[PDB]
This record gives C-alpha cells, sequence and structure tokens, in this order.
C-alpha cells in the first residue's frame, strides 16, 4: 500500500519548557527519530530503528542536526528582520516522499512562518513558491544557486524513497501488518421522530478506511457526518459515520469491503 | 560510502582531449566532486554533478551517469598549465565526502623542432631539446645522480624544451648511457 | 579564505603541536584532513557548527579545538613518525547539505623524527650556461642544484634582475634521494632556467637561484658541534 | 495566526461501566507548540497518566495523546483539562461517556 517518510523541523524565536529547535521524522504515523536544542542527541522513537541502526548513525546525524539547529536559528533571525518582527516567532520545515501502491512516487519540500506557507518547492520545476515579498527575497536567494535544486530533486526523488524502502523493511513486522476493523451499527431515536444511525469501527490497522452509509444500494444526498481517524493508543485506531433518518454502512480497509444492513 | 576508482595517472599531448574517468560504489549518492591540486598545492573545487548530464565550465566539462556511477572530467584544448592531480569525491547517503586516490595527469608539450644534445655545464651535464617521447633513467651508481625529465616554457618566444640533469663528485659522453636516448643526439 | 599554520614543521618524537586554522568566510563547517601518498584525503576530525566537533576516520594521536566561528586548531599530542604527513584545514557554508564544495587550506608538512642529527640546509650552486649550447641553439640553460639536504622541506625560485621569473623555468617535482639505501637519505634538487644566447651574453644581466630551506627554530636545543640547521636562505648567483 | 486546540476524549474499548479500559485525550490543530494537558477524576487530576511526545502535521499544526488506564463507572466523571495561549482560561472537556 502507500507509505510515506517525512522530516520536521520547528525552530522558535526566545522560548518560554519550550526548546529553541525540535526535528522528528515519521515513517506512516509512526514517529522514528527525534532530536532538540536541549538534548542535542537525534534518538530512535520506534524499537525497530533502533534494532537496525548503528551507533555511528546516530551520532554522525546529531552532528549535522546540531548544524541544522544553527543554520535554523540564523534563518529565523533573518526572516524577523525583514518582517521588522520582534518577540516569539516560530518556523518550520518539512522535507519527505510517498511511495504509491502502484510504484510511482512524490517529493515534497515546504517552510512555514508562524505556522502558515511560507515557499514550496516543486521539484518537477526546480522553484520556489513564495506565499509574499518577504518570501519572494528568500526564494530569489535560493533559487540563484543552481546546484542545491539539482541537489534537493536528487534527494526527493533517489535518496528519500531508498531510505523509505530501508525502514518499511526494518519495521515490517508493524507497518505491512493488517488488523482488520471490528464494526457495528448502533440505532436511537434521538430528538422526537429523528433516528440517528451510527456506523462504528475500531480496531483497525493501517489508520485508512473508508466508510460511507447508502440508501437502497445507491449513494446517499442527505447530509453524513464523519468522525476522525484517531488513535486507540494500543497502536490500532477508531472511526465513525452517523447519518438521520433500506440502510446500510459500507467499510473498505486494506482490500476488504464489509457491508452492515440496518 | 565504500570505493571510489579513478586512474593513477594519465599522458595526454599539449592542444589535445584527455577523459579523467571516476566509478563509484556508495551507500547512497548526494554528488560527485572534482578537485584540481597543483603539486605542492591546496586542492580546488572544479565541477559537482548530482543529475544526469554533461556541465561545460571553459575547456573543462563533467559528466555523470547515476545508473552506472560513473563520472568522468573532460579537458580540452590541453595546455602545460593543466598537468596536476584530479581528485574525485562522492558525498554518500549520510554526507561523508569519499576520496579517490587521485589522478596524476601530465602533459605531453608537442615539439615542433627536435634537437637532442648533451651539454656540460661548469660539474653538471644537462640533456635537453629532445622530442616528448624519449624517456631519461634513474643512474645505476649511488654516486652518479639523473633528474627525471622537465619541461620549461619560454613563454615570449612561444618555445617548450624537455631536459634532464646528471652529475657527480665522471663525464658527459656515459652520463645518459642506461637511456636510450635518440641516433643523432648532439654530443659536442 | 582559509589560512593555516605553520607552513612547515619539524618535530622530534614525542614533541607536541599546535596547527592553527581560520577562515573569515562565515562559514559554520571546518574539517581537518590528512593526505598521503596512492590514498584519498583521510578525514581527522570535523566541527559541522560552532560548538560541536567529532572524530573522522583516523582520529587517534590527534585532538581539535573549535575555538569559535572561524578557527579550528589541530593537536598533536605526542608526535609519531606515522604522523609524518601533510595536513590540510578546509571549511565549507554548511554540513549535510549536497552541493556545497570544500575551501582548502595551504596546507601543512609535517615531518616526525627520532632525533634531529640529521637535519641539513641545502648547498646551493648554480651551473653556467655551455658555450656548445649558445652556439648550437641560440639559447642559454642555467643550472641550480641544492644538494645534501634533510628533511625534503624546500622552495626553489629563480630571481632575475630583482624579479621573480616563471617563464623558462622547470625545477623537479620530486628530489632525488642521495642514498637511495638509506631510511634517512638526504636529497638533491635541480631547477632550469632557460634564456636566449643574448640576454645571457649581456655582462648586466643578474641571475639569482634562491632556496628556502625550513629546518629547526631558535627554540629547538642543539648540542651537536656543527652549526644549528635552522630555518634560512641558501642562494647562489650568476652575472651575465 | 494562532490556532486553538481540538479537544476529543475517548475510551480505547467501547465503554462498560464495570470492564477495565483506556481513556484517551487526543489534542490536536493547535498553534503554537507550547500546551499543558491533565486527565481529570471528578475534577482531580490524575496522576499516572501516558502520554506521547509532541506531533507535527502537515498543515502545521501539532497534536499529542493522553491516555490513563480506568474502569468506568456511573458516578465518576472523566475530563481532559487543557490550557493554550489561545485560552483565556483552561478549558475542561468532559468524556461523553462512549455515547
Ligand atoms: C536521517 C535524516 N534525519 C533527519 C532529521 O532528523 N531531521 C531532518 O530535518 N531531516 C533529516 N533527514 C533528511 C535530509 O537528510 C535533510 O532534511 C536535508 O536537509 C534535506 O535535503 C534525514 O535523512
Amino acid at each position: 500500500r502507500t507509505h510515506s517518510l517525512r522530516y520536521f523541523r520547528l525552530g522558535v524565536s526566545d522560548p518560554i519548557g519550550v526548546p529553541e529547535f525540535i526535528s522528528v521524522g515519521y515513517v506512516d504515523s509512526h514517529p522514528i527519530t527525534t532530536y532538540d536544542s536541549v538534548t542535542r542527541q537525534k534518538e530512535p522513537r520506534a524499537p525497530w530503528m533502533a534494532e537496525n541502526l548503528a551507533p555511528d548513525h546516530w551520532e554522525r546525524y546529531t552532528q549535522l542536526l546540531r548544524g541544522w539547529q544553527q543554520m535554523f536559528k540564523v534563518e529565523l533571525k533573518r526572516l524577523q528582520r525583514h518582517y521588522n518582527h520582534s518577540g516569539s516567532h516560530t518556523y518550520q520545515r518539512m522535507i519527505g516522499c510517498e511511495l504509491l501502491e502502484d510504484g510511482s512516487t512524490t517529493g515534497f519540500l515546504q517552510y512555514a512562518y508562524d505556522g502558515q506557507d511560507f515557499l514550496i518547492f516543486n521539484k518537477d520545476t526546480l522553484s520556489w513558491l513564495a506565499v509574499d515579498n518577504v518570501a519572494h527575497t528568500i526564494k530569489q536567494a535560493w533559487e540563484a544557486n543552481q546546484h542545491e535544486l539539482l541537489y534537493q530533486k536528487n534527494w526527493l526523488e533517489e535518496e528519500c524513497i531508498a531510505w523509505l524502502k530501508r525502514f518499511l523493511e526494518y519495521g515490517k513486522d508493524t507497518l505491512q501488518r493488517t488488523e482488520p476493523p471490528l464494526v457495528r451499527v448502533n440505532r436511537k431515536e434521538t430528538f422526537p421522530g429523528v433516528t440517528a444511525l451510527f456506523c462504528k469501527a475500531h480496531g483497525f490497522y493501517p489508520p485508512e478506511i473508508y466508510m460511507t452509509w447508502m440508501k437502497n444500494g445507491e449513494e446517499i444526498v442527505q447530509e453524513i457526518d464523519y468522525g476522525d481517524i484517531l488513535p486507540s493508543g494500543d497502536g490500532t485506531y477508531q472511526a465513525w459515520a452517523s447519518i438521520e433518518l433500506l440502510y446500510s454502512c459500507h467499510v473498505e480497509h486494506s482490500g476488504v469491503h464489509m457491508v452492515l444492513q440496518v | 560510502g565504500q570505493n571510489i576508482d579513478q586512474p593513477t595517472e594519465m599522458t595526454a599531448t599539449e592542444g589535445a582531449i584527455v577523459q579523467i574517468n571516476c566509478t563509484y560504489q556508495t551507500s547512497g549518492f548526494n554528488g560527485l566532486f572534482w578537485y584540481q591540486q597543483h603539486a605542492g598545492e591546496a586542492p580546488t573545487f572544479l565541477s559537482y554533478n548530482v543529475l544526469d548530464g554533461l556541465e561545460e565550465k571553459g575547456r573543462f566539462s563533467s559528466f555523470l551517469s547515476r545508473s552506472k556511477g560513473y563520472s568522468y572530467l573532460l579537458l580540452k584544448e590541453l595546455q602545460m598549465k593543466d598537468s596536476a592531480s584530479y581528485l574525485c569525491a562522492v558525498k554518500d547517503s549520510n554526507y561523508q565526502l569519499i576520496w579517490g586516490a587521485g589522478t596524476k595527469l601530465i602533459i605531453k608539450p608537442d615539439i615542433q623542432n627536435p634537437d637532442p644534445a648533451v651539454y656540460q655545464l661548469r660539474s653538471v651535464c644537462l640533456f635537453t631539446d629532445f622530442d616528448s617521447q624519449t624517456n631519461v633513467s634513474q643512474s645505476k651508481d649511488s654516486d652518479v645522480y639523473i633528474t627525471d625529465k622537465c619541461v620549461l616554457d619560454m613563454r615570449s618566444m612561444d618555445f617548450k624544451s624537455n631536459s634532464a640533469v646528471a652529475w657527480s663528485n665522471f663525464a658527459c659522453a656515459n652520463a645518459f648511457n642506461n637511456s636510450i636516448i635518440p641516433e643523432d643526439t648532439f654530443f659536442p | 579564505g582559509v589560512t593555516q599554520t605553520p607552513k612547515f614543521q619539524v618535530l622530534k618524537t614525542g614533541q607536541s603541536m599546535t596547527l592553527q586554522c581560520a577562515q573569515d568566510m562565515n562559514h559554520n563547517s571546518m574539517y581537518w584532513y590528512r593526505q598521503d601518498p596512492g590514498m584519498g584525503l583521510r578525514l581527522i576530525y570535523y566541527s559541522a557548527s560552532e560548538g560541536t566537533t567529532d572524530k573522522g576516520e583516523v582520529p587517534n594521536g590527534y585532538n581539535v579545538s573549535r575555538l569559535n566561528k572561524r578557527e579550528f586548531s589541530l593537536r598533536l599530542e605526542s608526535a609519531a613518525p606515522s604522523q609524518t604527513s601533510v595536513y590540510f584545514c578546509a571549511s565549507s557554508v554548511w554540513t549535510g547539505e549536497g552541493s556545497g564544495e570544500l575551501f582548502f587550506g595551504e596546507g601543512s608538512r609535517l615531518t616526525v623524527l627520532e632525533d634531529l642529527k640529521n637535519v641539513f640546509p641545502p648547498e646551493v650552486a648554480v651551473f653556467e650556461p655551455s658555450e656548445a649550447e649558445i652556439s648550437h641553439t641560440q639559447k642559454a640553460t642555467l643550472v641550480c642544484l641544492a644538494t645534501g639536504f634533510y628533511p625534503d622541506h624546500v622552495e626553489l625560485s629563480w630571481w632575475v634582475n630583482g624579479k621573480e621569473v616563471h617563464s623558462g623555468v622547470c625545477t623537479d617535482p620530486q628530489p632525488l634521494k642521495e642514498q637511495p639505501a638509506l631510511n634517512d637519505s638526504r636529497y638533491a634538487l635541480s631547477s632550469r632556467l632557460r634564456v636566449s644566447a643574448t640576454f645571457w651574453q649581456n655582462p648586466r644581466n643578474h641571475f639569482r637561484c634562491q632556496v628556502q630551506f625550513y629546518g629547526l627554530s631558535e627554540n629547538d636545543e642543539w648540542t651537536q658541534d656543527r652549526a644549528k640547521p635552522v630555518t634560512q636562505i641558501v642562494s647562489a648567483e650568476a652575472w651575465g | 495566526i494562532q490556532r486553538t486546540p481540538k479537544i476529543q476524549v475517548y475510551s480505547r474499548h467501547p465503554a462498560e461501566n464495570g470492564k477495565s479500559n483506556f481513556l484517551n485525550c487526543y489534542v490536536s490543530g493547535f498553534h503554537p507548540s507550547d500546551i499543558e494537558v491533565d486527565l481529570l477524576k471528578n475534577g482531580e487530576r490524575i496522576e499516572k497518566v501516558e502520554h506521547s511526545d509532541l506531533s507535527f502535521s502537515k498543515d502545521w499544526s501539532f497534536y499529542l495523546l493522553y491516555y490513563t488506564e480506568f474502569t468506568p463507572t456511573e458516578k465518576d466523571e472523566y475530563a481532559c483539562r487543557v490550557n493554550h495561549v489561545t485560552l483565556s482560561q483552561p478549558k475542561i472537556v468532559k468524556w461523553d461517556r462512549d455515547m
């Protein structure tokens, strides 16, 4: 199925307890690595990362992260100067890639300032999309170094995917498993003359699930309320969908379709 | 991170073209660099490739094939100042540079009017003005010393010539006896 | 760009030494490499940013200090003969970036010896153009010979009427071993200066071969009877 | 721009009075990152509470999961108490008892 690898960076100027810099990695919804300006160490966040990557890996990336921390500190100072901003502001980065079930791939690299899009890299055109004049100033400086754009295209298309395939093998017993959902339909008259139908699912992995309500075997036109896909705390997830009023709930998960006729 | 291979040495003629190959076997790839290092000097950046293709910078071009794990440095219209060592370096998955042992490039001058001769300076024996094909050999005795072949360039007169020196604490007639010198070598 | 010191140094086994390196390019990453014949550059230590350092491939016998953003010193705790090498400092804008190149310092040649008793400056001699060369080719070749020096720490240059010439000059890239069977063989180096036969025939033209030898410092101890083989210039002159 | 947290309180398994379970409080979609989360039993802070590290979303907001082992009863009222810069006072969100 579809899998992804992502790395985030968070920089905070003048932090109140809160680290000045944090960086976390993820494979799908699972945290794999962490670093912050307090520990100043890159550490695993999944036992399958810890057991398959030698101490030299964590040692080398600890040094790189100490450098990337200093880079974030200085870029955020320059951004605050450009905007004429004082006090506490945030700077964020997200880099990563996706390996789609059809073998095709995606790659992304983006920055945010104070939690809003700032610069979005387009690896297919080798350009940065800027949201305002300050972002345009930065885009011009970054686009002036042709080699760094080519390096970034290669990292997103080749290195990121190779790292993702490596980690999928290390964590295959967690990441490639399937735990089917337990699904039920609850019926209840709520406000006089208003019957609510809930289709509730839990105990499933991966978190991706499709739930819908059908009427006489065809697509609905009335309002469907959707519950978020939430972690249950044991590595599995839960979700629900509801309607008010022949109804049937349809659930699709990991290549298995299920129908619950009311 | 594992292995980089480039030839130890290459020889080509002034005015011609030379291609320096570099093959790599690494754990990940984040780019390939070429550096130039003149004798007794520091290496200096020449080029960087990370995607497939050929990038030209004047007389120098650098090629990369990611699928073959192969790069070359192409030098055109060869000049005497191109004599140097050329280093190939690859950045692996953890951004560490894996360095090749370097390629020593030797440029043979094109000698227009060869005039091979062995002269005596006041003692020192100088073998000069021979064609770039001729090779000088090391001395048999430890009391006699022979230098290797050297190229000097008289810029203002647009003239280049080869030479070797020989001395001892011995005569110029049998000074370069261990080397295969041309038939018509002038022995005054 | 990158300023590295000293250019040359002779050390006795067990002596301590510090190599200095400074860059004013506002770079964050600094590196110390050693270069030895027949192999690729080997990283000793590096500093990805101010306030952090880590071992390279060959850290044993060395230590470093990232003193500030600009400076990265390399220390040799107890000099050993295996540390005889050419050391290069380098810097890059950052690390964990793909395209950023290195900027290298000029290099530091270190020679580590059991004792300093075989250290000698060169004898320098200039050899006058042949008569048979002047008439046969209409050009005059001068030869300079630096002999009997140890270690191989020399810089030869030609000076014509007080000015450093490069045109018409060829210096041996490597010195030859005067006693090839001896582990501590002394060295010889030759250079040629070729000029037009007229330029040499002019009695007003002055030719000078200069050899800068890098030897012992005033601070080094010397108990031997012969004169102390200090860092010095040795030269020979020729009149046209 | 600041974003106030979404707070969802729910049990690990469908809840039944007298049957051992876990109470979750998922706090998400907030910005900036400083936040305080407590799980409460009849208005009193529960001491044995586990939590995930601060997590990162693609939309630049953050999320966390707080949880505790518990046995639901008719008398016991459980809530999630959250404080963030967007809030004038701590917000106490009551568990809907798996309604
Ligand atoms: C291994 C690894 N770790 C991190 C990390 O902990 N934090 C992070 O932001 N990025 C990591 N990367 C991705 C990549 O090497 C890095 O983000 C480059 O700067 C992007 O080209 C990584 O490859």
